Formats: C-alpha cells, structure tokens, sequence
C-alpha cells in the first residue's frame, strides 16, 4: 500500500517541478533579455558622451 | 527669399529632416514637401527645423522645397465618416470617394478636466456573460484587454462592435454606440477581413475605421489612435456615444520606440523613452463621460495591450493600467485549455462599472467575482483528500466557468444571462451532467423564448428586479430541471 | 550621367559628395566601377552639404577617396519574367552561375508598395499542397505566410521541391527561392540537388528562380536579398496574374542582417539590441507578399528562434505575420514517417470550420483528438501493455496508427532519390479519405497498406498485394 | 605633396589619426617616420584613421607618415611548412627568411555556389570518439568549443599530431597539412606547443601563425585572415590543409578593441555591427573545391571558449550558426575522467555520415545508438532494475570507458575499428569496468601479431567484407575467451 502511495507521490512531484521548470524557463528569458538591454545602455550612454 | 511659408531640406534621414528657414512656422504644424509628403515640425532651434516625416525618406531630398500648412495636425470629422475606412490623415483608402466631414479636429486636443465631467453609469452590453457579469463596462469608461497574442483579444472587441446593433438599429437616440476601431501596426490583409466581418454583420454602417498597417511610416503607426481620438471625439461632444477601439497599445508604443530612438532620445526600461506613459495617458484621458451640462455625451475606450508569455508585470503594461479603469486579463492556459473567451478573474477588475452595470444581473451575481477568484486557489491545492465541505463548492465553481462559455460572435441579451447566473449561484444545474451544461444553455432559452416571455420583456423594459419576478422565474427554473 | 566622389570609407559604410540638387533619393543604386566588376552602395542618408551616406552591397577594400560613383537613376533592380528560372541570381540582380547574363524584358526595383487597401483580398482562403498532413491539419493560406521549422535530417529541401513542383503542377504557377544569410555549402547542395532532381531543368524548363545571398556577403547585401527575390516573385503575380512560391531561407537571419545595418548607421540598438526600425522593416518586406485580385504570392520562411525562445523580438515580431507554422520534426523521421512533419504541432491559423467547411475542419479536429489521446498512451502500454484499455479506448489507438501512416506520403521529386512512383493527393481525397477511417470503414484493412500511398484507393489496392 | 604622405595629427591608445595621404586605399598599409607600420582603417573628410602595428610611443604629432600603397598581404607556399611566423608573414624563429612562392592579400572571397563540391573525404583525428561519433570531413568547418581549461586545444593538436600517417607518405591527395593560428597566447604556450609537435615530427609539415597576448589588436585581428590565405595556398593548388583558429573568442576581443578606438558605433557587449561579417568572411572561405578547381581543401577547427557553457553568448552564436558541428566540452565530464571530455550529446557534424571511414561507420551506427539510450537511462545508476535496462547500463559505461584516450596517443583508422567493434557487438560485457584499460592495449598488440592480416585489410579496403566480419569476430571471440 505504500508503494502504490510512493509511486503516485513520486509521480505528482514530477508534475509540479515539471509546472515550476516552465514558470522558471520563462523567467529565465526574462532576465536574460533585460541582462543585454540594460548591458547595451550602460555602453551607449558611455559612448554619446 | 521669403522663408516664412517656406523652407529647405538641409538634411533628410531616419525618418527626420532638418529644414532651414520657415521663420513663421509653430510647433506641432503640419509641413508639406516636393513630392506631397507630409512632414510635420517637431523641434524649433535657432537655424533649422527638425521635421518629422509621415512617410517613407525616399519621397524627399536635400535640397528641396517646404510648405507650410499653417494647420496643427488634423482630421476630418463629423458624421459622414461612418461606414467608411480612413488612415491617418483621415484620408479616404477603401477608395469610397471623399470623406464627408463635419470640420476638422486637431489630432492633440486636451482631455476634459475635473468639472465637465460625470460618473460613468450607463452599461455597455458586451452580450459576453464572463464579461458584462464579472468586469462590467460603462459608457465613458476606460477597460484595457491585456493578453498574450492569440488569446481573443480582438474576439471581445470584436464581439462588442457587434453587440450593437440591438441598439444602433431603433429610434433611440441615446441608446446608440458608434464605434471607432483603430488598427495600429496590424497587416492590410487582417483588416480587410475585418472589415468584412464588419459588413457580413451590417455593423459597417454605424462604424468608423482608422487603420495604420505594419508597413506605413512610424509616425503614422503613432499618430492613428490619437487622430481616431479626435474623430470619436466629435459624438462625445455633440451629446452621443461612441467606443473607440485601441488594436493595439503595444504596437503604437513600439512606433513611438521608433521616433524616440532616431530621434536619440536616451532608452529607459525595455529601451523606451521616459514619456512612453505620456503618450497613452494624455490619449486615454479623452475616452470620457461629460456632465449634464455639456450634452452628457461618452466615449469608451477599449485599449488592447499584448503581453509576453503572460507578463502582467511588464513595462508598457502596468504603464496602460496604471492609466485605465481596469483590465480583462486574457490568460493562454485557459485558452489552450477550451475556455472562452479565457477571462482569468483573479487578474481582471472593472474598476467604476459595478456600478454601471445592469441592475438585473448585479442582483443576480452577489459576489460572483471573488467566489470564482478565490475558488481557482482551491482547486489548485487538490492535484490532498476528500473534504465534502470544499468538494461541495467545487461542483458549483465548474458548472459556473462552464457557464460563461461563449462560443464566437455569440452576443446575448441581458434578460437571457440572468437565468443562467440565476441556476449558476442558485445551483439548478448541479444535477445536470458537465458536458451538458452549454448543450442546456440553447434547451433552456427555446423553453424560455414562447413560455415565460413577460420575463425576458420586463428585465428587457425595465432591468431591474422586483421580487415579483424572482419567484416568477423560480418556477420556470426548476421546471426545465424536471423536464 | 551623374557623378559624385568618395569622400569617407568606413567598412560597409562609403560616403559620396555631388554637385547641386543632383543628390540621389535615399534607396538609390549608386555604383562604382572596380578591377572585377561593379561594387554596388546604396543611399542610406542625405547628410547635407551635397553629401549621401551609402551602405555598400560587397566589400571596400581598395577604395581610395576621390574616386567615381555613377548613380544608376533608381533604387537596385532585378531581372524578372521566365528568363530568370533556373538561373543564380545575387542580391544586385547578377547572374552568379556563369552562364550569360539574364536576358530579361524589363528590370524592377527591389523597393516597392504593398497592394493597396484597395486592392485586397477580402476573404482568407485555403491554398492546395497536395501534401495530405499540410492540407488536412496545416493548410496554406493563399498569399498567406507559413512559418516552417526545423533543421537538417528532416529532410527540408526535399520537402521544399515537393511544394515547387505541386505549386507547379497543381495549380500553374512558379517558385523563388531565396537564401538569406546562406552557408555557401547548402547553395551548392540545394542547386546541385535541385538539378539532379529536375525542378530546375538546364535543358528544358525550370520551375524556381533562385537568389541566393550568403553569409559571407556583408550586412547591406544580406539584408535586400530578400526584396530581390521578393520582387522577382511579385512580377508573376502582377504580370501573369499566378498564384506564386516565395521562399526565405532564413527569415531570422534577414532580421539579424537589418541589426548589423543599424548598428554600422550609428544608430542607437532598441530592445534586446534589435533595429528600432525592426517592425516596420518586416512589414514593408512581408505586406508585399500577399493575394492581389491578378494573383497571389504565398511564403515559406524558414524560421530560427533565438536560445530557444519564443519573446525574443525576432520570432516574437515574425509570428505577428505567420497564418500557419509547418513543423518537420525528429521525432517524426524516426518513426519513419515522411514527410516529417509533426501532426500535432505544425498547426495553422486558417483552419476554421468557417473558411474550411464543416467536414473539413469536424475530420482535422477529431483527427487531431484521435491523435491527443493515443499520444498520452504510449507510456502506459510501456508498462502494463495494451491489456490496460477499454474498448473505447484501445479501438482508436489501433485506429491512430493507421491514421499517424496515413498522413506518410511518397513524393515526386523523392522520385530519383527512392525510385518510388510519387503522390500528390488532391484536397477532397485529403478529407474523404480520412473521413472514411475516423468511423472505422478500414479496419480489417491491415496498417502497412496506409503507409507511404496515395489516396484511399492506393491503400485499397495496395493490401490487394498484402492480401494474396 | 599629401597625395602619398601624410601628417599625424593625434596618437594614443594604439590609434593615430593623420592628415592627407589623400591617394590612400581603404586597408592600406602605411609607415611612419619611426618605422612602425600600422594600416588605414577609417577614410574620413580630413583625416584617415590608422590603426598601429606596435607602441605608440614611436609616433609623435607631427610625424610624417607614407602611404606603402599595398593592401595587408602576406607571403605563402610551402617554403613556409615547418616555420613559426607573426601575421603578417615575418619570421619569428631563428630559421632565416620565408622562401614563399607568392605573396596573397589577407582579405580573399571565398569561393561561390559553383567551385565546390560535396565534402567526401574523413580527416582522420586519430580520436576514437571523434572519428567514430562526430566525423569530419575535408573541406568542413568543425568547431571546437567549450569553457576554459576543457580540452580544446588538445583535440587539435592531436588531428594535427595524427596526420604522420600520410604526411610522411607519398600519395598528395592523402596527405594534410596543418595550419595553427595562435590568438592572444602566452608566447611561453606557444613556444612549448612548438616543442610539443617537433617531438612528435609533426612541424615539418604544420605552420604556426602566432599573435601572442602582447601584440598589437590589429595582428591579432589580422592573423586568422594571414593565415587564411596561407591555407588557400594548398587548396588551390589541387592540396589539402586544416586549419586551426585557436581562438576566435580572442579574434573578436581584438577585432573590437579596434573599433572602439576607432569610435565605430557598439552593438551587443560593444561588438561592431560587423562583428558577424568578420567570422563568417573567415569560415566561409573553408572549402572542398570542385574537379575543375583541383579539388584541393581547406578544413577549418575553430576554437571558441565559452563562459560558464553559454552558448548564447554573443560570440558563440554567430560563430556556432556559421559552422557545420561542434564538438562539445565540459569539465564535468572531464573531472569524471573521461577524456577526450566529449559531450556526445550536444556534438554534432552536420556533414556527418558522407566523411566517415566506411569501415568505422560500418562498426558504429549502432554506437550513437546505444550510447543515446544509455544517456536516459543514467540516473538509474543508484538498486531494483529489470534486465532491459539493467543492459543498457552494461554497455555504457564500458562504451563510454573505450573513448577515454590519453592525450598525444591518436589511433589508426585499423586500430579503432576492432575495439569499436568487441564493444558494439558485446564482447566486454563480461569484462570489468577497470579492466578496460588494459584491454585495449593487449587486444591490439594480440591482433597485429597473430591476426595482422585483417588489420591490413581494413588499413587498405577501407571496407569490411561479410568474411572480414566473421574474421574479427572470430579473432575477438579468441581474444575474450582468452
Ligand atoms: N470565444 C471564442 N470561441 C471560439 N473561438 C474563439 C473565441 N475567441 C477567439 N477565438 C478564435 O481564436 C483566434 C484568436 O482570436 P483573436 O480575436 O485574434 O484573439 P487575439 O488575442 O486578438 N489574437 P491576435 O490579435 O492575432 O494576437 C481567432 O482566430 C478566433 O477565431
Ligand atoms: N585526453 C586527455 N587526457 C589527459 N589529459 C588531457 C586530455 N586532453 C587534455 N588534457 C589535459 O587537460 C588540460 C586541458 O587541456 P587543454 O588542451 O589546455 O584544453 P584548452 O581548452 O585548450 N584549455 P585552455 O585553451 O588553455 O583554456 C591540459 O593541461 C592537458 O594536459
Ligand atoms: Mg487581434
Ligand atoms: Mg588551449
């Protein structure tokens, strides 16, 4: 009987982390679009002036 | 020699052109070139011009000659405009002759300040239940539609240009919505269609469409809601109602993105210019409800905003509800999913309509709202054990998402979504299988539609409820469950 | 003949002064004369005092300033009608594959208007591949814009030809294929392999312009091809009134290629440090390409997505003008299934039961559904075998099968590399065909009779074979 | 006179801006009173703007500067095979002048959509992994990439170590001459990579452009183009050469250095917009010629070096989208011990199949196969497994345990296939995991003495008959028995 509910736990751990991996991924995208556009400004005022 | 109506290009690039002389020239006037290229005067300084070209730079050069126009940016407005479809420059291009105008409207004019203005209080009918329920809009109202692309934005806009014509058709004049639809960096062929849909409907007759397609000039691109500001403008000030329709938001800020950066003015967040806010702002400050005293005559803003796998948080977006009276937040999960039209209700709010709204209805959703916001963060704790007390909730919060199913171009009448919110919260359907809770939905109106007529004709006469028809309708409820 | 002066040189970047209101418009072809040929530099800016600035269409090197530069009187232009098919073309409208120059009737300049408000289509329609997974799940919209995805071992090329030749065949009109930012190596394939399989006929006639524009061309270069094909595309539909094959490989790389460009104007990087100008930049190229009442001109472009996501503004401002996405995939190959599209993915904008019909679009959906639930049983038939269905359940999971062989397809142009006598199966057989197996009309009818057929009569006539 | 000579008008940051030389080419190369040369990069209105070969300090304002009316070229020809140059083709080993057959401008096109053929003929690396999971043909551009300190260098160096198998031959079309672009080194690197390949006779038949860490931005921006054009040499001229860019991270630092200075508008990480066009001008210029052009070619290994594994990474993804496959290293793999540290998975030649040993693709379409499988099944490794997968984890790790390689020891083509095929086929499932090791060793000297023949076979046909395949698996049966 605890087998079947390890197994079922199991499975609906990997359903969440599966959710939270997406969530996170786009996150991810986020940030790293921001990284280079805040990167590239600091550049382009430093070089106007 | 004389320099006072006119001027030359020194140099012309990136959608600029700085001209020398024109001497009598004002700020924000228009200027027409060699080639009839409308340009328009940004910047004065002692020695030159700075010129903002409506169009593409291959239709200037160096060296050529400028004309003043002596008018401010302007349209043509007034009533003959409806049924036809404009740019910009309120310039005729279904190819329908000239445009029929009143006069002609700045495309900057300023908002109506504190007094001339009135609590917002007659409803919009969307005829979309999740919609006209849940987050309800009135006349002179400002709702935004914020939602990642594909998601129904349009759909609901759409849906409510269509809506109408119940009203649009009869002799009442203060019944009447006109709508303007503004279709800012969208693709000739998307409004073509649109417009088809448009007229497959009639809704042409009673609509006026401003459109500035992904390849027109940047400028245009920024200028088109603002000059369709001033066109729906025209009704709200000579006592009528119309609903402008900003498709998109996203896209207009992208083009003012453009100027602002040729222009090199420093980038802030996401590289936009400082006054990105400015420029929704000081337009959606026209969309409005006037007082008594000047004609009482409304214009309703239905700004769409596009977000980026679903980021509410982002930039240009809180900018826009930070300026609106609320958002219908259309989320992708529940699109994907089969709800439609996908309103999240937790991250949608009508901020002055829940007052505005269809006595009837508002009687019959008592808190509507919060139930179903609060009951999505329960059924996402169960993915635990049987609890009877929020497993009993649960069969309710289904057949009530269920229930606000809208199959498309779908628009109900007020009178006919009462009973149904009527069963939703009283539960009359609990009983009724899942997958026939929107089959019921065309049962119950057929046995509606030559039986209890008088109470369709009386939330249609007066709106409201008495508790004359509550048990009225109590018996032709229960009824329906039995047969 | 007017003439100017090299006044700066700047990598891609040349400066020419002239004389007195002769300046060239901006988009101007202005050409200097080298020991090879012709270097070609187009009009970026009038800066004043006479002087334009000018992107260059190959390299610099060896410029001295003072030198030459005639201006060509108009923006760069093409050769255009049938004298281009199977003929290489370069972005300045030159032959590139040494046999004569194009001997057109007219020339064409590679800047030009989208079709007026006017003259649109005024409704979305469905445009014939004759591929039964592309038409059934995923059709083309006429004039429309279809994203395809995917990279190599997916066979792409193959799959490309096979829509050259059915655009050819079935409805009568040509294809431009373009290569934007292109590995030379894959030039020399795809022509080579376009010969050996006959859409381009050096003795006969060819089906396919192409106009290739490789990486190692410089940023100015990179970022017309696309126009230049464009153009040649737009000239049958306008002139001989067809419905056209324009195809962009690869669509992101002409974004990438319109960045470089800014960045060398000195103009300040928007977000993500993409061209301000980048939404407008993709309009003015893809609202050129679509149905005019003379005719259409459908794409296939073929689509990179920057570190794999999808909000990147590349991808991001490109779907804005997608109708339909083809994804050819891995997966799909392996399986054996060609093409390789995927069933489930590749899904289009235009498959509405309203612009479909109903029976079109109810098959598609319940096809799709069909497709759904068997997907999410192959994992539990890989651990308790298909001894854990109901009789519902286990009926269309047998049934899928022959529906995911079904949509495998032998091509024409696949002819000479598999000698297999090639299909293409006309829309109504599409429909029909799949219609007859949703209810369960072939089922005593074993599963490798659906695999790699025709219509449903193929299939009848092939298990005649595996029966006796 | 200006026409021909100039007159330095500023100078710093290895930038001086001068005044005239007004009949000056774009990329000339110019020289100053003091004798350092430097070349025209920016032809402005008033000024031209030259990048400087050496320290500044020789440069005064003022000083006259004179036009040498010569775009950068750089001598070639196979008087340079064994020599250590600087970019611009200058001896920098003791060794004399350069007898060079010609001289080639450092900036060539590469040749077009017509002058090539398929690429069809291996470079054999002598590395089990490589050459049997990620094969390279001649004419490709395969990139080596990874982070610091991964094993990048050593992957070259032991294609290029690997090669005395033909370059000590007589058949031209079957030999390869190797072609090693130092960027931004430690001269003390390359000295000893130097003493690395003359105690394996592999530099008389390799040239080392070298564009130390101390030199001027401009050679090392040079060098790759420089030694290009040396390449070209031997594929225009019905040869083969492989060449080296070791790295073009570093090329692209410098590259940008210049540009900056020179005040050229930044993009992405200050990046030049044609920072893109500068790779793909390089690697494009890589080729397999057509039988019309003497089907000679030119091979390319660049080096790039990400950080923290970014892939994304400005550089990465321009050079990555300009190459037909990567071969991909991690340290994780690398402390693990498995070395070469090819990440099998994330490696790939998109030219593949139609470059590969027939023989070594015979014994290993099962190989990415199997080792894809085990690669899903690997977090099992930690107590209750049915046989299926208990299998594949059999074959695995000995799999993975026969592409460990020491360095500098690269394999013959008949020495690969055998190991490759006891282990495809299941003769080391018995054998324990250490064991391995010594397996290998003692396998190959058994086959040369008492079974030499088939070894020979393979070494010549290049092909395995269905009697070679008994002939093996009989001779391996023996040896697993045994
Ligand atoms: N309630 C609904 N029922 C059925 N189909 C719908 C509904 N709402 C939208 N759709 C469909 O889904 C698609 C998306 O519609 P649309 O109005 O363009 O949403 P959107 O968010 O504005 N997409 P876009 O403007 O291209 O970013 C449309 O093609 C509709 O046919
Ligand atoms: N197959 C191998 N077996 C044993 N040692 C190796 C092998 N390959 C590389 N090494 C060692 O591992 C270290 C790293 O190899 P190396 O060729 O320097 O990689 P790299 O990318 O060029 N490092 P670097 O370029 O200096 O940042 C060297 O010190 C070698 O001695
Ligand atoms: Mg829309
Ligand atoms: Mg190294």
């Amino acid at each position: 009987a605890e087998i079947s509910a390890r197994r079922n736990a199991m499975d609906n751990a990997s359903k969440n982390a599966g959710d939270m991996i997406n969530r996170y991924s786009i996150l991810y995208n986020r940030t790293r679009q921001a990284v280079i556009t805040n990167e590239l400004v600091d550049i382009i005022t430093g070089a106007s002036s | 020699a004389n320099l006072n109506e006119t001027g030359r290009v020194l140099a012309v690039g990136d959608g600029i052109a700085r001209v020398f002389g024109l001497n009598n020239i004002q700020a924000e006037e228009l200027v027409e070139f060699s080639s009839g290229v409308k340009g328009m005067a940004l910047n004065l300084e002692p020695g030159q011009v700075g010129i903002v070209l409506f169009g593409s730079d291959r239709l200037v050069k160096e060296g050529e000659l400028v004309k003043r126009t002596g008018n401010i940016v302007d349209v043509p407005v007034g009533p003959g405009l409806l049924g036809r479809v404009v740019d910009a420059l309120g310039n005729p291009i279904d190819g329908k002759g000239p445009i029929d105008a009143a006069g002609r409207s700045r495309a900057q004019v300023k908002a109506p300040g504190i007094l001339p203005r009135r609590s917002v209080h007659e409803p919009v009918q969307t005829g979309l239940k999740a919609v006209d329920a849940l987050v309800p809009i009135g006349r002179g109202q400002r709702e935004l539609i914020i939602g990642d692309r594909q998601t129904g934005k349009t759909a609901v806009a759409l849906d409510t240009i269509l809506n109408q014509k119940r009203w649009n058709n009869g002799s009442d004049e203060s019944k009447k919505l006109y709508c303007v639809y503004v279709a800012v960096g969208q693709k000739r062929s998307t409004v073509a269609q649109l417009v088809q849909t448009l007229e497959q409907h009639d809704a042409m007759k009673y609509s006026i469409i401003v459109a500035a397609t992904a390849s027109e000039a940047a400028p245009l691109q920024y200028l088109a809601p603002f000059t369709a500001a001033s066109i729906g403008e025209w009704f709200r000030d000579n006592g009528k109602h119309a609903l402008i329709v900003y498709d998109d938001l996203s896209k207009q800020a992208v083009a003012y993105r453009q100027l602002s950066l040729l222009l090199r003015r420093p980038p802030g967040r996401e590289a936009y210019p400082g006054d990105v806010f400015y420029l929704h702002s000081r337009l959606l400050e026209r969309a409005a409800k006037l007082s008594e005293k000047e004609g009482s005559g409304s214009l309703t803003a239905l700004p769409v905003i596009e977000t980026q796998g679903g980021d509410v948080s982002a930039y240009i977006p809180t900018n826009v509800i930070s300026i609106t009276d609320g958002q219908i937040f259309l989320e992708a999960e529940l699109f994907y999913k089969g709800i439609r039209p996908a309103i999240n209700v937790g991250l949608s709010v009508s901020r002055v309509g829940s007052a505005a709204q269809v006595k009837a209805l508002k009687q019959v959703a008592g808190s509507l709202k919060l139930f179903l916001a609060q009951y999505r963060e329960v059924a996402a704790f169960a993915q635990s054990d049987l609890d009877a007390s929020t497993k009993q909730t649960l069969v309710r919060g289904e057949r009530l998402t269920q229930l606000l199913k809208q199959n498309q171009y779908s628009p109900l009448a007020t009178e006919e979504q009462v009973p149904l919110i009527y069963a939703g919260v009283n539960g009359h359907l609990d009983g009724i299988e899942l997958s026939r809770i929107g089959e019921f939905e065309s049962s119950f109106l057929s046995y509606l539609k030559s039986n209890h007529n008088e109470l369709l004709t009386e939330i249609r006469e007066k709106g409201e409820l008495s508790k004359e028809l509550l048990a009225s309708l109590k018996s032709a409820t229960e009824s329906f469950v039995a047969t | 003949p007017i003439t100017g002066k090299v006044t700066a040189v700047i990598g891609a970047i040349v400066d020419v002064h002239f004389e007195q209101s002769e300046l060239p418009a901006i988009l101007n072809a202005l050409e200097i004369k080298t020991p090879q040929g012709k270097l070609v530099l187009e009009v970026a800016q009038h800066l004043g005092e006479n002087t334009v600035r000018t992107i260059a269409m190959d390299g610099t090197e060896g410029l001295v300033r003072g030198e030459k530069v005639l201006d060509t009187g108009g923006p760069i232009s093409v050769p255009v009608g049938r004298e281009t098919l199977g003929r290489i073309i370069n972005v300045i409208g030159e032959p590139i594959d040494e046999r004569g120059p194009i001997k057109s009737k007219l020339r064409k300049p590679i800047h030009a208007d989208p079709p007026s408000f006017a003259e649109q289509s005024t409704s979305a329609e469905i445009l014939e591949t004759g591929i039964k997974v592309v038409d059934l799940l995923a059709p083309y919209a006429r004039g429309g814009k279809i994203g395809l995805f995917g990279g190599a071992g997916v066979g792409k090329t193959v799959f490309i030809q096979e829509l050259i030749n059915n655009i050819a065949k079935a409805h009568g009109g040509f294809s431009v294929f373009t290569g934007v930012g292109e590995r030379t190596r894959e030039g020399n394939d795809l022509y080579r392999e376009m010969k050996e399989t006959g859409v381009i006929n050096l003795e006969g006639e060819s089906k396919v312009a192409l106009v290739f524009g490789q990486m190692n061309e410089p940023p100015g270069a990179r970022a017309r091809v696309a126009l230049t094909g464009l153009t040649i595309a737009e000239y049958f539909r306008d002139e001989e009134g067809q419905d056209v094959l324009l195809f962009i490989d690869n669509i992101f790389r002409f974004t990438q290629a319109g960045s470089e460009v800014s960045a060398l104007l000195g103009r300040i990087p928007s977000a993500v440090g993409y061209q301000p100008t980048l939404a407008t930049d993709m309009g003015l190229l893809q609202e050129r390409i679509t149905t005019t009442k003379k005719g259409s001109v459908t794409s296939v472009q073929a689509v990179y997505v920057p570190a794999d996501d999808l909000t990147d503004p590349a991808p991001a401002t490109t779907f804005a003008h997608l109708d339909a996405t083809t994804v050819l995939s891995r997966g799909i190959s392996e399986l054996g299934i060609y093409p390789a599209v995927d069933p489930l993915d590749s899904k289009s904008r235009l498959l509405d039961a309203a612009v479909v019909g109903q029976e079109h679009y109810d098959v598609a959906s319940k096809v799709q559904e069909t497709l759904q639930t068997y997907k999410s049983l192959q994992d539990i038939i890989a651990i308790l075998g298909m001894d854990e269905l109901s009789e519902q359940d286990k009926l269309t999971v047998e049934r899928a099968r022959k529906i995911q062989r079904f949509l495998s397809q032998p091509f024409a142009v696949a002819e000479v590399f598999t000698g297999i006598p090639g299909k293409l199966v006309r829309l109504k057989d599409t429909v029909a065909s799949f219609k007859a197996v949703l209810e369960g009309k072939y089922d005593n009818i074993p599963e490798h009779a659906f695999y790699m057929v025709g219509g449903i009569e193929d299939v009848v006539a092939k298990a005649e074979k595996l029966a006796a």
